[PDB]
């Protein structure tokens, strides 16, 4: 058993989509996919959800910033300070 | 000049601090913690791995009893049966019925994916962070160095030396104990080496893939073949590494704090956003100008014309520059309330330059320090309506 | 019978307990804890050693200046020099008498001592300590097996598993910080890689031995040859590593607390005689005997003859033995106030049999448990006269 690199997966972009401080996100994968994020807060306050079923989701974003993991594809970051006004 | 400065820790975002000689020229800093990258001290306790059951061939004595023998294989399971009649290829063989005597014995071995993929322990202690800082200082406008955090390191590299931290969030988000596989990090209280309940994670304990002991707590138990057949039931959980791949638990670059990446690289849990650094600097001072060149630039007039109340730098100002010279003029809002995009404005004889900044507060009241000229920028400030993209430069916030 | 037993961390003597396991015929210990060595987490921070000012040779050219560069050299120093007439086997030979320059360059380089005669300093974590554990235990009478006391390792080597620890005492006598050279080992607050005052400890500062890179703060300050002649003043700290061989401090295998040893081997701290152990045994109940095999001893009678108030297992004591069968039995103190030599004792049917043993308190009143039979061995002891030699057996010490 060696390291090849396989050829490998990814999973269809999503559909960024905002809000005040909450990313919705309209999904639609290919595969069951593992979505999770990382609320950089020192709360951490994680998620983790394999989707195979589209679905529009949501995450409570916060003012320093989330991160976001849709599959295998690279890992986004987000910074939602204010949208109220 | 040896310019300290509490920092904070906040990886990609340069941090354009001023330099306040008295005597000659102020420079501006740009001090960008490109990486947050850890290494914390760490111990290989052990690797575990899925088992092989590399069965050895089963004894047949035809009648009468063999004994066997407990070998020092890892997790040695062997066991004695009689009473078979074993079906090789032309029946039976061994002539007797009930003194046909069959010896089944299986130890636990690596598998080959063992030494490739396989999950790896630590004892994990608090070590050492580091960093690429880049400055593209002054006028120097360049360097970008590898650097530590225990504060009376320098690096020379470039011509700058500088000291950093340490650091006062000394949250390791590495527990004690972790797990590691590949790339996933697991910070996962493993039992130990030498006591891995059965199918429980570590359930093979091997020091390192080299290492031929091992501890095999795998529940081997071997069971007497079937109806006079030569074969050789071995009963036993599949691994604890099996399990912990498909019932495991998250990654810790995925369920960490305060922002950390990870890699199965050196360890390092990179780019951790969290408190902050006191650092200082020891500047060539042939890098400075000194003042009686720099144009003197007050009797001047600052104002916003379309402040954005907002991360990216919307912010923005005219400044009714009048100067004395004509030339550069380093700038900087001494006040954490304004974070500006320009380090230096050029200047004619007295014109105006607009600049770019980033605030938090709707009124912004914040000092600008045009070159030893200070100025009060004050105003008012829009919202915006677009934040679904990275992270901010304004990192300011505070009562408003 | 999972003999659970808090147990004194002391290295050289054994610890005879005694497995009442209700049902069969109880069965001693002998556990004698031979080494206490603890290889605690460390990191390599930099070896340090002596420099060499390794000079190249420097360039002399005879009219007209030779501007030098800030070559990569460790602590490159290189200084132009104008103003020789270098006499250089024919008297001088550069024909100019102001216009002969001399560029003097010097780099500091770590010894070929530094291979093998090199202070070490560590980041010292807490790590995980060990034991080459003897048991001559019951009638087995013999495993002597490597053992971890984090408090879920079993070893089975021998029949026997163990469960050891963890211990309470968790006085690493390492401190944070521990600088190590050949066999001294010094718990000092070496100041940095990358920092260290020249003179001081750690003027020279490299990773490993391998390392090119390094740091040498040695205040190497080259000075201008003299009277026109080709040399090379280097004036220069003798190294820190030169001092801290001889203003140095003692070693922590001469200061340490509590009892310890030390290697330049895995940087254990031998047979810290410390606290208490919370041990664990899980006998194999084939090495039981079952309890209507060994004799009944009850209505006997015990006394001391000559009880030495002592280490040494000075203290005796006749017993009446009265047995039911012929046969070994054996015994235990189950108070901690008497230590006996003797873990199992023969008889004959009903006979008498003096063992040694050692206590702490004028009038022992130590229960004696004869293979399921209790006695008080009441009586009075006597001083010795000859206290100076190794460590003792008696280990009791309590409110007299």
């Amino acid at each position: 058993p060696v390291k090849a690199k396989c050829i490998a997966t990814l999973a269809p972009e999503p559909l960024v989509e905002h809000k005040h401080r909450t990313l919705i996100l309209h999904l639609h994968p290919d595969h069951p996919t593992l979505l999770t994020t990382r609320s950089l807060g020192s709360d951490a306050n994680p998620t983790r959800q394999w989707i195979e079923r589209p679905t529009t989701v949501n995450f409570t974003v916060t003012g320093e910033g989330l991160e976001y993991t849709w599959g295998n594809h690279p890992p986004k970051r987000v910074w939602a300070q204010e949208s109220g006004e | 000049y040896e310019h300290t400065a509490v920092m904070p820790n906040k990886v990609g975002i340069p941090y354009k601090a001023l330099v306040e000689r008295p005597g000659y020229a102020p420079v501006h800093l740009q001090i960008q913690l490109v990486n947050t990258r850890i290494i914390p001290s760490t111990n290989l306790e052990y690797i575990t791995c899925k088992y092989k059951t590399k069965v050895p061939s089963p004894v047949v004595k035809c009648c009468g009893a063999t004994q066997c023998t407990s070998k020092p294989h890892p997790d040695y399971q062997c066991q004695v049966f009689t009473g078979v009649y074993p079906f090789m290829w032309g029946g039976a063989y061994c002539f007797c019925d009930t003194e046909n005597t069959q010896m089944s014995e299986a130890y636990v071995e690596r598998s080959e994916e063992c030494s490739i993929d396989h999950a790896k322990a630590y004892k994990v202690h608090t070590g050492t962070v580091q960093a690429m800082v880049n400055i593209t200082y002054g006028s120097v406008s360049w360097r970008s160095a590898d650097v530590y955090v225990n504060g009376e390191t320098p690096a020379k590299i470039g011509d700058a030396k500088l000291i950093i931290g340490p650091l006062s969030s000394a949250w390791s988000p590495f527990d004690n104990k972790v797990v590691v596989y590949g790339h996933e990090v697991y910070n996962y209280d493993f039992p130990e080496y030498g006591t891995g309940k059965a199918g429980s994670f570590g359930d093979l304990q091997s020091r390192t893939s080299t290492s031929n002991d091992l501890y095999a707590n795998t529940n081997l138990k071997l069971q007497r073949p079937q109806a006079g057949i030569v074969h050789t039931p071995f009963t036993q959980a599949p691994s604890g590494f099996e399990r912990w791949k498909r019932d495991k638990g998250a990654p810790l670059n995925d369920v960490a704090p305060f922002g950390c990446s990870i890699a199965l690289e050196p360890l390092r849990a990179e780019n951790c956003a969290v408190g902050s650094i006191p650092i200082s600097i020891d500047i060539p001072d042939a890098a400075f100008t000194r003042i009686s060149e720099t144009p003197t630039v007050s009797d001047l007039e600052c104002k916003i014309t379309e402040c954005t109340y907002a991360s990216d730098f919307g912010g923005i100002a005219t400044v009714a520059y009048k100067s004395s010279k004509a030339g550069n003029c380093p700038i900087h809002s001494p006040s954490g309330v304004a974070v500006i995009k320009e380090n230096d404005v050029t200047l004619a004889e007295s014109g105006s330059f607009t600049f770019h900044f980033s605030t938090a507060n709707i009124h912004p009241a914040f000092k600008l320090q045009v070159c030893t000229s200070a100025v009060t920028c004050k105003g008012d400030c829009k919202p915006p309506k677009d934040h679904i993209v990275d992270y901010p430069a304004q990192h300011t916030e505070s009562f408003t």
